[PDB]
């Protein structure tokens, strides 16, 4: 809850700005997040989690049709209830 | 038909406890089962919830 300043680098997470746009790097944990001025979340994620992860950005597999596997794990046709 | 009796205004729907309520907390009776207005609910294979009085199942 304590508002901190920026940049900020605690716990192996470097919270920096790049090209006038804000970045959060977690290279130790294998990800890079950022935001632009307009507000557009982006997540670059390492192939280590290939067919490991599952969330709102789908699984990191090759297929692009099966990546709605719910928190239980259910291929749901709907992009909404998922 | 167009019957005669004790109703309550159309914004309100009849609850089991003698009060009538808006459809927000109006429970669901899926399989008869009286689901509370917010009940997330599912086998491995089905997936079901009670929204507003209707029970939204899927598979
Ligand atoms: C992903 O891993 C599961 C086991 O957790 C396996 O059954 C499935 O075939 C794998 N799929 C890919 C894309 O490698
Ligand atoms: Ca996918």
């Amino acid at each position: 809850d304590q508002r901190v300043s920026m940049p900020y680098a605690s716990k192996g997470l470097y919270l920096e700005t790049e090209a006038g746009y804000y970045k959060l790097s977690g290279e130790a944990y294998g990800f890079v997040a950022r935001i632009d001025g307009s507000g557009n979340f982006q997540v670059l994620l390492s192939d280590r989690y290939f067919n490991k992860t599952c969330g709102l950005c789908g699984n990191f597999n090759i297929f692009a049709e099966d990546d709605f596997m719910t928190q239980e794990g259910t291929l749901t046709s709907d992009p909404y209830d998922f | 038909a167009c019957l005669e009796g004790c109703f309550c205004p159309p914004g309100l729907y009849m609850d089991e406890r003698g009060d009538c309520v808006p459809k927000a907390q109006c429970p669901c009776y899926y399989d008869g089962e009286i689901f509370q207005p917010e009940d997330i609910f599912s086998d491995h294979h089905t997936m079901c919830y009670c929204e507003d009085g209707f029970m939204h199942c899927t598979m």
